[PDB]
């Protein structure tokens, strides 16, 4: 995993390009991907 | 001369409370600016 750095990257099947940062936002448990006003994705759960 | 002075220099303080006083002064201002922001949001909430 590589933080803070433009990257191309594949989550759970869900790819794209972006800045993978850290983040206080807090999932309840049965939430897995974050979603923006645009509907693009906005936040994820690292999986590992 | 003298009585106009007055009357002038008076209608000028009654502006400032006019405008301070009454959010509806600059109506036609603050629409020109909620329209746009009112038509670019829209048209970011259309990539859902
Ligand atoms: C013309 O009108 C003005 C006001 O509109 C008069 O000036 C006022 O006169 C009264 C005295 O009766 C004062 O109490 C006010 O302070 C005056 N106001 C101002 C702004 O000076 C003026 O006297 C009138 N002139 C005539 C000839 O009737
Ligand atoms: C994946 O394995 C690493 C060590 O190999 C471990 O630290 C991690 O917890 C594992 N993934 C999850 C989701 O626990």
């Amino acid at each position: 995993l590589v933080k803070n750095k433009c990257v191309n990257f594949n989550f759970n099947g869900l790819t794209g390009t972006g800045v993978l940062t850290e983040s206080n936002k807090k999932f309840l448990p049965f939430q897995q991907f974050g979603r923006d006003i645009a509907d693009t994705t906005d936040a994820v759960r690292d999986p590992q | 001369q003298k009585l106009i002075a007055n009357q002038f220099n008076s209608a000028i303080g009654k502006i400032q409370d006019s405008l301070s006083s009454t959010a509806s002064a600059l109506g036609k201002l603050q629409d020109v600016v909620n329209q746009n922001a009112q038509a670019l949001n829209t048209l970011v909430k259309q990539l859902s």
